Formats: C-alpha cells, structure tokens, sequence
RNA sequence: CGGCGCCCGAACAGGGACUG
DNA sequence: CAGTCCCTGTTCGGGCGCC
C-alpha cells in the first residue's frame, strides 16, 4: 500500500509487441523454476491472450557464478520509456568514478522488487516462456514489482536508494557511487584490503535495510589508450614503404597534418617489392615529423552527452581485438586492445561476446552509457551464440558490419 | 437466463472505436435457407440471442472452400468486426517436429465436438457481434442476433479457445506429472509410459475432466487408428514418417510442374537422405510467366533420377532419447549443396535435411559449411532444445587455418572429423609476406563511365609491360582484369600490387567459387600458382609502376 | 481467408570510384 | 562542397511445399 509513479509510453508508440527467440532446454528450465517461485511470490503473475505484447527473456550465470540469473531484454520497452526516465529524472554522472584505484559492481537490481508498479504500465512487461519444440505453448506473464533491466526501474527506485545509501555517503563522503541499471558501481581510492571492507559495510547497509547481494573489482585509474604507432625500422622494403605510406594516408585521415608526399616520391620507379631501399633525409625527417604527429591529442575531440557512442570492433588474429570510441568518426574518445579473453585461441564469438562487455563496462564508467556497437561478424552466428556467453544484466545495441581489413590496422 | 461454463476472456476494442455496419455480398443460393433453421437452433442451445433498439452493428459473408465432406457447414463473416477487434498474442506458435517428440509407448487421440461453440464470449464484446444474410432469395425484409460464445472466423476464437482449453487441462496435467498432452486446434494427443489400461483410464478419468467444463469427447476416438495422420505425417509412438509422396513422371514439363516438383523434393528432404534440388532450382531463374514452357537438362534429369531412386524404398524416422547424446553429421554434396543427418542410435535417424543456400557474390567451402552448421544448430535448439555433436568433412587444421586468418568473428561448435570425402578445402592461401625474388607485377586498370571504355595492364620491375583494350566494361572489372593480367603471365611466385581496394578485398576473402567468370578465372589461375602476395597501395599517390603504371593504362 | 519452409522479383543502409 | 556510376549486403511484396 504506497504510491505509484505512473508510467507512460512515450508520445506515439505501442508497447514492445517483439518475438520470444529459442531457448534450450538448459536455459528454458532454469526460467521455468524462477519464475514459478516468483509467482508464489507475486512479483510476476500469469497473463492471456488479451495482453498482445512481448518481451524476450533468458538467463544467464554472472562470472564465476554458477547461479542463473533472469535476464529481460528490455530494450524496445526501455526505448520509449528511454524518453520517461531520460527527461523525466536524471543521474548525475560521477567524473570521477574513473578516477579511482578501484571500482566495484554489485548488482543491486532484487531491491526493485520491493517496490509496486504502475498498473496502467504493467501489460507492457509481458514476456513468454518458450517450450522445446512447441510442445506446450508458452507460459506468460508480467510483472508486478520493478522489473529488472527496465530503465524505469532504476530511476523509479532512485529517491529510496538515495535514501538507503545517504548514512553511509555521509559517513563516507569521499568514496564515489554510482548507479548503472541493475548495477551499482562502488568506488575508491583505498588500498584494497579496507575497500573491499567498505564494500562488504554497503552490502551490510543495504543488508539490514532489506536487500540481497548476490571479482566485481575494475581498476579504471591503470585503463590505457592504444595510440596509433608507426614501426621503427632500419631498413625499408619497398613493402615496408607501401605499407607505411598507405597506414599513413588513413592516420591523416586522424590527424591532418600527416604528409606522404616525401616518402610517396620514395616508392617512384617499379621496384621489387622485396628490395631494400635507403630513406632520403627529406622523407626521413618528413617520418619523423609524422611520428612526431602521432604523439599529440586529435583537435576538437570531447564528449558531447547529446549523441550516441559508436563502438567498433576489430578482430585481428591470436586472440587480439582492437576498439574504439567515438561519437564522430575520426574523433575517437577513447582506443583499447584486448588479448589472451576467456576463448582465446578457441572460441572468436566467446571472446568478441567477452569483449563487447568489457568496452560496455568502461563505456558506462566513463560516461555513464552503454555505446552501440558495430560487430565483425556475421547476423546469424552472433545471434546463436551470444545468447551463450553473455554475463551482464545489461544488453548494449548493436549492429553488424563486414570490413575486409584496411582499417585492421589499428594493430602492427 | 442462460447459463455459465468456464472462465472469460477480458477482450476490449481497438481504443477509439465501435462496431461495423455492412450491405451484403453474394454466396451461393441452395444451402443459406438452413441458416435461419439453424439460428433458431442456436437459441435453444445458448449460443445465440437478439435484441432490437440496441445494436448498431451488421456483417457481410465472403468464404473458401474445402474438399472432402459428407455433409454441409454453415459460417458467418466478421471480417469487418475483425479489422475492429483488438489483437492478441497468438497461440499457435508453429508446430512441433516429430523428431523432437520422445518416444511414448501409449498414445491416443480425443477430438472435441462443439469445440468453438463451447467457449463462453466475453461478456460485454458479445454486444458486438450482430449480422444478417438472404433468407433463400428473400420475402420479408428481415430479424437479427447476438453471438453468446466464440464465433467463426475471429481472432479471439483461434487465441482465447486455446488459452481456456490450456487452462482446464492445467490442473490435470499437475495432478498428473507423468501423463503428457499436446493441443492441435481441438484435438488433443495424450500419451504416456504407464501400461495399457491405467492409460485408457486416464483417458476416460480425462473426458471426465474435461466433460465437467462441458468439452464432449466421443467414442468415434481411435486408439486401434494409429498412425495418426497430422500434417503431412504418420505418427506411431515409436517411429515416425512423412506420408506418401507422389512424383510426377509428365513428360510435358512447364515452370509450374517443376515449382511444385521442388517443393515435394524439400518436404521429403527433411526424412529422404540425400535430396538434391539444384538444377530444379536453376529452371525457376528469371521466368515472366508461370505457364512457360521448360525441357528438362540431363542434370537436372539425373538430380530427378537420383531423387526417384532415393524415394523408391520407404523409410521412417525415431524419436528423441534425452538420455543419449545428439549427433549431427554432414557430406558435403557438392555444387554448393549439403546434406545432413541427426540422429542418435547410428544409422537410426531422427531427421535428415539440406543446406542448398549459396550466400554471398562469391564464396567457398569453408564458409558454406560454416553456415549449414549454423543453419543446423537452429533446428536442433527449436526442436531438441540442444547443440548436436557435429560430424564434418574437414580436416581440423583446414578448419583452424581458416577461422584463424579470417577477419570476420566465425565459430563452430563442439564438433570432430569424418574422413568421407569429398574432404572441405582450402584450394589456395596468399602469403602473409612479399615473396623474394618473384617479379612484382604492378597491376592497373581503368574504365570510362561514359563510352563504358577501358583498358587493362601492368608493369613489373623486370621491365615487362602489358596494356589489353577492353570493351564495355567498368572500374571494378578492369582493375580484376589487370590482376588476372598479371597472373596469366607471371610465374609460379609472383607478388601483385593492385591499387583496386575492392579487388583485394574479393580475393583475399579466399573464394573457390563465383558468380563471375572473370573472378572464375582469377580463382582457377590463383589455384595454379605456388606462392601469391598480393598488395595495396593507394593511387595518385604516385606510387611505384602505379603512378607509371596509372599513365600506360590512364592513357 | 491465415502461419510456417523454400524459391523468385523488386525498394533501403556500408563502401568505393568519377563529374568543376 | 552536390550529383553521377559501380559492388556488396539485409529487409519487404510476388508463386510452389505443409495445414
Ligand atoms: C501430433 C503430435 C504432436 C505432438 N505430440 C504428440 C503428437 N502425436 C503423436 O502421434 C505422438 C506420437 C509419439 C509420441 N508423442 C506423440 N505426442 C505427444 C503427446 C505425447
């Protein structure tokens, strides 16, 4: 018996009326037990065919976590709430959560459950438990309390979490604390040992005022930026001329003020491409003039808070994936690599699953938003499998691409 | 006052609207006359009632025939009521695949009578309902009526029919964990592992249950009719099989003939090892009209002649043993075609299938494969809920060279080796680096956009040169073409530099097969080769034999 | 009248390169 | 800087197969 926010669907727009995709058999088990037990519990309750809209569900085991966790994937319904909680109520993002030594996530999101839903809202909520094989048809329902991964849910739930965490803000004022859907991201400056004491107090605090928690550590301060280089070389091969002038052209794409003229007069006659030729001076310093270059930051590159993060990925070989971000090509705000990823040397959609998550995390650190991704790979595999390896309670937005490489050549 | 069977359904309308009101349509003479009889029926029964100041709403009669009946069905239109009516989920989700059913030592069929008359309307929407159509001709102008359950051809009926049913049949179901129930329109199928008797007396104990909510269960019911006949299937409790497929043997061969011949081909594809369909496939290409005329080729013959032996002897597929492993195996049937077997026992399978599908304006072995193991794992989640072991005819290092030096993310799933050729390939690798001493061909060429006009040639640093004239032709074509130039007349090593991104980019993608000749041909030559590098360079840069190159071949 | 499987033909996104 | 083309690559409306 307490209030409850209205909730609208934004100006236009239906509720998510979206496909539930096979599950297996593993999967559509584990469901089958939760959400039995979250009937019993009236979080959720069993609905008909009156209620003609869907979201899918599955569940996942964080990492090394051998409990299944629910998962809604939300993102149609959170589109056009995207506009309830963006302009309705925002979060102030800390900048400088990514300054700390550490950074935790606890995954806070059983507290939403606490709290009722607008029953006006509720039919969009609407997910199916699919059969093997259509045996059965499907189990549906929609939710009573705050679903998790919906973006209402944190921002319904925003004034008794600030609430529930404002004694120990106080009492520790320094430490910084944010709230990313389900998660919550606990940092500070402190040597390990006490911060994750101070870690295991919120849990107590969270604990003792009616919340469950079921490592979480980041090390933001030591994230590194992948600078573009040019190799140090001895001798050239015509090749080695080729290449290089070539990568140079793209980085001037970057950075303009990159000439090849020097080293394109290098490459004149017809040569064998395996033949050494000696570096004119000219070249040489017009070289290192470039390299020179290629040290500064890009001009005019900040973050706007109104545009999307793009996300790109590629994948070059061994285990190896570069990154990048950026709201506008060639203004990139941040570039990374990854190697040796749970599936190096086995599994390329493991790993690429593993790294998608990993730029999401610093992408939500950093500005508090999940970026929308272009992935090296193909429609169909990607589907298939990263329903398999996913260990977030988030979902980022993505889209397919395929570069033959050119652009490759973020890496040696 | 009437009466009230079992729990309704809360249908609304579309926000913002009300029910329709329509002039009539024509529907044959004869039978329309029994209506007004039967309406009257209705009355008695409960599913009907009128009203005179309150309806504002009429419906027209449009239908469709269908074949096999021994006595006559009468029906009504909604279809403006229905454009009216709010949507639903719907129930019938597709259907489940035999092989994906466990095998169930008893199984039997109840048929439910009265089966959309038996569901209660929701109350208020009953409102809606009204209608009227021709008496015989017609006399007096007319009376009409209200619908009191699930009326024929709504939305609701399909939808709310199968949710009510679903309900009823819950609390038997968990009163009865070992017993297993499967809804098809209004039949049901239940089966269990129980033995014989304690099975017929579930089976009446449930036309018990189901008779308390008023759902009649006749004795017409066969248990001494199994095989059940179900879309296009013949079900026994142990082994399954489509039913019989009748090939054409016309000698007179129209597109339409050789349409539905192909669509045979696939429906037995999924039993029928072994099924190819390609050269059938290929008459369909590019035909203005359905009734043309078509001969059949001597491979399109011989795929038919394969096929015809393939479905001469009979066979029949088992069911799933959740107990034992799945295994999923493949052969490459070349033409870019696949076949695949799953199943568990060896040489018992639950189904068997093709991969036909040629993705992509040029492509290879490896990828194709790639895909038919993915396409393969889906129909193993949707019907057994599990990844198969996979079986293939590629070599574990031709596999690990591939996805390994491949830019795109590509994956296969727990899988090992069978040695049964034709083993999966990789007819040629470029190398990583420049190959000493092998001339270097720097490649060139150019097209004009307006006369369509090019040429194509090279220059090597050995001081061999080549210009060829070309007719009718674009930008992309030369630039392939200067590399074909310089493989024709290179050596068995040789490294090209091609300004052409995307040439490079077609061949580095390692191909065996194309659409294109010319890509054909640049294949066939990169196959007889011992070493490639193949380069990128950009142009007007001034680079190398590209700038003099550019000049020769610009000219 | 309706879903699913497939084949066939048309409209939009990425990329390249030319017209001053 | 607009506006032309050439390639490649998914989405949507047209007939068979199974109800
Ligand atoms: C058509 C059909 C569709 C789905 N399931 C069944 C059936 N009917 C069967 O013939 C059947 C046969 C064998 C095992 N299960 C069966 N059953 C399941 C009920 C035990």
């Amino acid at each position: 018996p307490i209030e409850t926010v209205p909730v609208k669907l934004k100006p236009g727009m239906d509720g998510p009326k979206v496909k539930q995709w096979p599950l297996t058999e593993e999967k559509i088990k584990a469901l089958v037990e939760i959400c039995t037990e979250m009937e019993k519990e009236g979080k959720i309750s069993k609905i008909g065919p009156e209620n003609p809209y869907n979201t899918p569900v599955f569940a996942i085991k964080k990492k090394d976590s051998t409990k299944w966790r629910k998962l809604v994937d939300f993102r149609e319904l959170n589109k056009r709430t995207q506009d309830f909680w963006e302009v309705q109520l925002g979060i102030p993002h800390p900048a400088g959560l990514k300054k700390k030594k550490s950074v935790t996530v606890l995954d806070v999101g059983d507290a939403y459950f606490s709290v009722p839903l607008d029953e006006d809202f509720r039919k969009y909520t609407a997910f199916t438990i699919p059969s093997i094989n259509n045996e059965t048809p499907g189990i549906r329902y929609q939710y009573n309390v705050l679903p998790q991964g919906w973006k209402g849910s944190p921002a319904i739930f925003q004034s008794s979490m600030t609430k529930i965490l404002e004694p120990f803000k106080k009492q520790n004022p320094d430490i910084v604390i944010y709230q990313y859907m389900d998660d919550l991201y606990v940092g500070s400056d402190l040597e390990i040992g006490q911060h994750r004491t101070k870690i295991e107090e919120l849990r107590q605090h969270l604990l003792r005022w009616g919340l469950t928690t079921p490592g979480y550590e980041l090390h933001p301060d030591k994230w590194t930026v992948q600078p573009i280089v040019l190799p140090e070389k001895d001798s050239w091969t015509v090749n080695d001329i080729q290449k290089l002038v070539g990568k140079l052209n793209w980085a001037s794409q970057i950075y303009p003020g990159i000439k090849v003229r020097q080293l394109s007069k290098l490459l004149r006659g017809t040569k064998a491409l395996t033949e050494v030729i000696p570096l004119t001076e000219e070249a040489e310093l017009e070289l290192a003039e470039n390299r020179e270059i290629l040290k500064e930051p890009v001009h005019g590159v900040y973050y706007d808070p109104s545009k999307d993060l793009i996300a790109e990925i590629q994948k070059q070989g061994q285990g190896q994936w570069t990154y990048q971000i950026y709201q506008e090509p060639f203004k990139n705000l941040k570039t990374g690599k990854y190697a040796r990823m749970r599936g190096a040397h086995t599994n390329d959609v493991k790993q690429l699953t593993e790294a998608v998550q990993k730029i999401t995390t610093e992408s939500i650190v950093i500005w508090g938003k999940t970026p929308k991704f272009k992935l090296p790979i193909q429609k169909e595999t990607w589907e298939t499998w990263w329903t398999e390896y996913w260990q977030a309670t988030w979902i980022p937005e993505w889209e397919f691409v395929n570069t033959p490489p050119l652009v490759k050549l973020w890496y040696q | 006052v009437p009466i009230s069977p079992i729990e309704t359904v809360p249908v609304k309308l579309k926000p913002g609207m009300d029910g329709p009101k329509v002039k009539q349509w024509p529907l044959t003479e004869e039978k329309i006359k029994a209506l007004v009889e039967i309406c009257t029926e209705m009355e008695k029964e409960g599913k009907i009632s009128k009203i005179g100041p309150e309806n504002p709403y009429n419906t027209p009669v449009f239908a469709i025939k269908k074949k096999d009946s021994t006595k006559w069905r009468k029906l009504v239109d909604f279809r403006e009521l229905n454009k009216r009516t709010q949507d639903f989920w719907e129930v019938q989700l597709g259907i489940p695949h035999p092989a994906g059913l466990k095998k169930k030592k008893s199984v039997t069929v109840l048929d439910v009578g009265d089966a959309y008359f038996s569901v209660p309307l929701d109350e208020d929407f009953r409102k809606y309902t009204a209608f009227t159509i021709p008496s015989i001709n017609n006399e007096t102008p007319g009376i009409r009526y209200q619908y009191n359950v699930l009326p024929q051809g709504w939305k609701g009926s399909p939808a709310i029919f199968q949710s009510s049913m679903t309900k009823i049949l819950e609390p038997f179901k968990k009163q009865n964990p070992d017993i297993v129930i499967y809804q098809y329109m209004d039949d049901l199928y239940v089966g269990s592992d129980l033995e014989i008797g304690q099975h017929r007396t579930k089976i009446e104990e449930l036309r018990q249950h189901l008779l308390r909510w008023g759902l009649t269960t006749p004795d017409k019911k066969h248990q001494k009719e199994p095989p059940f006949l179900w879309m296009g299937y013949e079900l026994h409790p142990d082994k399954w099989t489509v039913q019989p497929i009748v090939l054409p043997e016309k000698d007179s061969w129209t597109v339409n003939d050789i349409c539905k011949l192909v669509g045979k081909l696939n429906w037995a594809s999924q039993i029928y090892p072994g099924i190819k369909v390609r050269q059938l496939s290929k008459l369909l290409r590019g035909t203005k009209a359905l009734t043309e005329v078509i001969p059949l080729t001597e491979e399109a013959e011989l795929e038919l002649a394969e096929n015809r032996e393939i479905l001469k002897e009979p066979v029949h597929g088992v069911y799933y043993d959740p107990s034992k492993d799945l295994i999923a195996e493949i052969q490459k049937q070349g033409q870019g075609q696949w076949t695949y077997q799953i199943y568990q026992e060896p040489f018992k399978n639950l189904k068997t299938g093709k991969y036909a599908r040629m993705r992509g304006a040029h492509t290879n072995d490896v990828k194709q494969l790639t895909e038919a193991v993915q396409k393969i794992t889906t129909e193993s989640i949707v019907i057994w809920g599990k990844t198969p072991k996979f079986k293939l005819p590629i070599q574990k290092e031709t596999w690990e060279t591939w996805w390994t030096e491949y830019w795109q993310a590509t994956w296969i799933p727990e899988w090992e080796f069978v040695n049964t050729p034709p083993l999966v390939k990789l007819w040629y690798q470029l190398e990583k680096e420049p190959i000493v001493g092998a001339e270097t061909f720097y490649v060139d060429g150019a097209a004009n956009r307006e006369t369509k006009l090019g040429k194509a040639g090279y220059v090597t640093n050995k001081g061999r040169q080549k210009v060829v004239p070309l007719t009718n032709t674009t930008n992309q074509k030369t630039e392939l073409q200067a590399i074909y130039l310089a493989l024709q007349d290179s050596g068995l090593e040789v490294n090209i530099v091609t300004n052409s991104q995307y040439a490079l980019g077609i061949i580095q993608a390692q191909p065996d097969k194309s659409e294109s000749e010319l890509v054909n041909q640049i294949i066939e030559q990169l196959i007889k080769k011992e070493k490639v590098y193949l380069a990128w360079v950009p142009a007007h840069k001034g680079i190398g034999g590209n700038e003099q190159v550019d000049k020769l071949v610009s000219a």
